Protein backbone atom coordinates (compact mmCIF):
# COMPACT_ATOMS: atom_id res chain seq x y z
CA UNK A 1 0.00 0.00 0.00
CA UNK A 2 0.83 3.89 0.30
CA UNK A 3 2.93 2.77 3.58
CA UNK A 4 4.89 0.27 1.08
CA UNK A 5 5.51 3.02 -1.48
CA UNK A 6 7.61 5.46 1.44
CA UNK A 7 9.45 2.25 2.89
CA UNK A 8 10.62 1.20 -0.86
CA UNK A 9 11.44 4.61 -2.04
CA UNK A 10 8.73 4.42 -4.97
CA UNK A 11 6.83 7.63 -3.37
CA UNK A 12 8.27 10.69 -1.42
CA UNK A 13 5.08 11.36 0.80
CA UNK A 14 1.77 10.06 0.89
CA UNK A 15 -1.68 12.18 1.38
CA UNK A 16 -4.64 10.51 2.00
CA UNK A 17 -7.04 9.34 4.58
CA UNK A 18 -3.88 7.21 6.93
CA UNK A 19 -5.36 5.83 9.86
CA UNK A 20 -2.58 6.88 12.37
CA UNK A 21 -1.09 3.70 14.17
CA UNK A 22 1.61 2.49 16.40
CA UNK A 23 2.48 -0.20 13.65
CA UNK A 24 3.00 2.23 10.89
CA UNK A 25 4.51 5.12 12.77
CA UNK A 26 7.71 2.32 13.69
CA UNK A 27 8.50 2.63 9.75
CA UNK A 28 6.82 6.62 9.25
CA UNK A 29 6.93 10.09 10.24
CA UNK A 30 3.48 10.54 11.02
CA UNK A 31 2.55 14.30 10.71
CA UNK A 32 0.42 15.81 13.32
CA UNK A 33 -3.52 14.49 12.05
CA UNK A 34 -5.28 16.97 10.04
CA UNK A 35 -8.64 15.42 10.89
CA UNK A 36 -9.77 13.82 14.09
CA UNK A 37 -12.70 10.73 13.89
CA UNK A 38 -13.25 7.63 15.62
CA UNK A 39 -15.55 4.87 15.94
CA UNK A 40 -19.67 6.18 15.52
CA UNK A 41 -23.43 4.64 14.67
CA UNK A 42 -25.25 4.93 11.66
CA UNK A 43 -28.78 3.81 11.51
CA UNK A 44 -31.63 4.54 8.81
CA UNK A 45 -33.46 7.51 10.70
CA UNK A 46 -37.53 7.28 10.47
CA UNK A 47 -39.56 8.27 8.47
CA UNK A 48 -42.29 5.98 9.89
CA UNK A 49 -44.50 8.63 11.40
CA UNK A 50 -47.19 7.82 9.05
CA UNK B 1 -3.68 17.53 23.94
CA UNK B 2 0.28 16.58 23.61
CA UNK B 3 3.48 15.22 25.57
CA UNK B 4 6.16 17.69 25.01
CA UNK B 5 10.15 16.79 25.14
CA UNK B 6 12.95 19.05 24.10
CA UNK B 7 14.70 18.51 20.76
CA UNK B 8 17.28 16.13 20.36
CA UNK B 9 15.93 14.28 23.57
CA UNK B 10 16.50 10.73 24.00
CA UNK B 11 12.60 10.57 25.05
CA UNK B 12 11.74 12.10 21.95
CA UNK B 13 10.70 9.28 19.84
CA UNK B 14 10.89 6.52 22.72
CA UNK B 15 8.29 8.92 24.44
CA UNK B 16 6.18 9.30 21.44
CA UNK B 17 6.11 5.56 20.31
CA UNK B 18 4.56 4.69 23.96
CA UNK B 19 2.03 6.91 23.71
CA UNK B 20 0.29 5.15 20.78
CA UNK B 21 0.60 1.91 22.00
CA UNK B 22 -1.72 3.35 25.38
CA UNK B 23 -4.06 4.39 22.89
CA UNK B 24 -4.45 0.95 21.09
CA UNK B 25 -4.03 -1.02 24.10
CA UNK B 26 -7.49 0.98 25.36
CA UNK B 27 -5.43 2.40 28.05
CA UNK B 28 -5.89 6.27 27.46
CA UNK B 29 -9.46 5.47 26.73
CA UNK B 30 -9.68 3.42 30.56
CA UNK B 31 -8.00 6.06 32.32
CA UNK B 32 -10.31 9.08 30.40
CA UNK B 33 -13.34 6.62 31.48
CA UNK B 34 -11.63 6.46 35.06
CA UNK B 35 -11.29 10.55 35.98
CA UNK B 36 -14.38 11.92 34.20
CA UNK B 37 -17.23 9.54 34.39
CA UNK B 38 -16.15 6.67 37.02
CA UNK B 39 -14.66 9.20 40.13
CA UNK B 40 -17.22 11.72 38.77
CA UNK B 41 -19.86 12.93 41.29
CA UNK B 42 -22.67 12.31 38.87
CA UNK B 43 -26.21 13.60 40.44
CA UNK B 44 -27.66 13.77 37.55
CA UNK B 45 -27.89 10.27 36.54
CA UNK B 46 -29.79 10.00 40.36
CA UNK B 47 -31.79 12.61 40.48
CA UNK B 48 -33.21 12.62 36.85
CA UNK B 49 -33.60 8.98 36.82
CA UNK B 50 -36.59 8.78 39.80
CA UNK C 1 -20.63 -8.63 10.15
CA UNK C 2 -19.90 -7.82 6.73
CA UNK C 3 -17.37 -8.75 3.93
CA UNK C 4 -16.98 -4.93 2.68
CA UNK C 5 -17.63 -1.49 3.82
CA UNK C 6 -20.51 -1.05 0.57
CA UNK C 7 -22.09 -4.40 1.98
CA UNK C 8 -22.54 -2.56 5.64
CA UNK C 9 -23.77 0.20 4.19
CA UNK C 10 -26.46 -1.09 1.75
CA UNK C 11 -27.85 -3.93 4.99
CA UNK C 12 -28.74 -0.70 7.06
CA UNK C 13 -30.79 0.91 4.31
CA UNK C 14 -32.73 -2.72 3.72
CA UNK C 15 -33.30 -3.75 7.48
CA UNK C 16 -36.20 -1.01 8.03
CA UNK C 17 -34.34 0.99 10.84
CA UNK C 18 -33.31 -2.79 12.38
CA UNK C 19 -30.10 -3.23 12.15
CA UNK C 20 -26.80 -0.64 13.16
CA UNK C 21 -23.43 -0.22 11.61
CA UNK C 22 -20.24 0.57 13.39
CA UNK C 23 -17.57 2.86 11.16
CA UNK C 24 -15.86 5.95 11.23
CA UNK C 25 -17.20 9.26 11.86
CA UNK C 26 -15.32 10.71 8.90
CA UNK C 27 -16.44 7.95 6.38
CA UNK C 28 -19.97 8.00 8.37
CA UNK C 29 -20.21 11.49 8.14
CA UNK C 30 -19.97 11.28 3.96
CA UNK C 31 -22.74 8.75 3.68
CA UNK C 32 -25.73 11.31 5.41
CA UNK C 33 -24.75 13.56 2.78
CA UNK C 34 -25.03 11.41 -0.27
CA UNK C 35 -28.24 10.17 -1.77
CA UNK C 36 -30.61 8.62 -0.98
CA UNK C 37 -30.13 10.72 2.19
CA UNK C 38 -31.10 7.55 4.69
CA UNK C 39 -28.20 7.56 6.81
CA UNK C 40 -27.58 9.13 10.03
CA UNK C 41 -24.67 9.76 12.27
CA UNK C 42 -26.20 9.16 15.92
CA UNK C 43 -23.85 9.88 19.44
CA UNK C 44 -19.95 10.88 19.82
CA UNK C 45 -17.25 8.91 18.85
CA UNK C 46 -16.47 6.01 20.89
CA UNK C 47 -12.19 6.42 20.02
CA UNK C 48 -9.63 9.00 19.74
CA UNK C 49 -7.73 8.86 16.24
CA UNK C 50 -7.01 11.11 13.50
CA UNK D 1 5.11 27.62 31.99
CA UNK D 2 6.16 24.47 31.33
CA UNK D 3 7.04 24.93 27.85
CA UNK D 4 9.98 27.32 29.27
CA UNK D 5 10.82 24.57 31.64
CA UNK D 6 12.31 22.46 28.81
CA UNK D 7 13.61 24.78 26.45
CA UNK D 8 15.83 25.90 29.60
CA UNK D 9 16.95 22.14 30.77
CA UNK D 10 14.44 22.99 34.11
CA UNK D 11 13.01 19.76 33.17
CA UNK D 12 13.15 16.72 31.19
CA UNK D 13 9.85 16.58 30.41
CA UNK D 14 6.34 17.75 30.69
CA UNK D 15 3.21 15.65 30.66
CA UNK D 16 -0.13 17.47 31.23
CA UNK D 17 -3.27 19.33 29.03
CA UNK D 18 -0.87 21.09 26.47
CA UNK D 19 -2.79 22.67 23.17
CA UNK D 20 -1.01 21.13 20.64
CA UNK D 21 -0.22 24.32 18.53
CA UNK D 22 2.09 25.19 16.34
CA UNK D 23 4.37 28.20 18.09
CA UNK D 24 5.14 25.33 20.58
CA UNK D 25 6.23 22.71 18.10
CA UNK D 26 8.96 25.07 16.52
CA UNK D 27 10.57 25.20 20.15
CA UNK D 28 9.83 21.54 21.32
CA UNK D 29 8.94 17.91 20.05
CA UNK D 30 5.42 17.33 21.16
CA UNK D 31 3.95 13.34 20.56
CA UNK D 32 0.84 12.23 19.22
CA UNK D 33 -2.81 13.29 20.74
CA UNK D 34 -4.02 11.25 23.50
CA UNK D 35 -6.64 13.27 23.73
CA UNK D 36 -9.01 14.46 20.78
CA UNK D 37 -11.18 17.39 21.61
CA UNK D 38 -12.63 21.24 20.51
CA UNK D 39 -15.25 23.67 21.71
CA UNK D 40 -18.25 23.03 22.65
CA UNK D 41 -21.19 24.54 24.20
CA UNK D 42 -22.29 24.46 28.17
CA UNK D 43 -25.77 25.17 28.86
CA UNK D 44 -28.07 24.70 32.16
CA UNK D 45 -30.00 21.21 32.67
CA UNK D 46 -33.00 22.10 31.88
CA UNK D 47 -36.17 21.28 34.22
CA UNK D 48 -38.89 22.43 32.34
CA UNK D 49 -40.98 22.31 35.41
CA UNK D 50 -42.44 24.96 33.28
Amino acid sequence: GMVGELVYGKADIAIAPLTITLVREEVIDFSKPFMSLGISIMIKKPQKSK
Amino acid sequence: YGIATPKGSSLGTPVNLAVLKLSEQGVLDKLKNKWWYDKGECGAKDSGSK
Amino acid sequence: FVRTTAEGVARVRKSKGKYAYLLESTMNEYIEQRKPCDTMKVGGNLDSKG
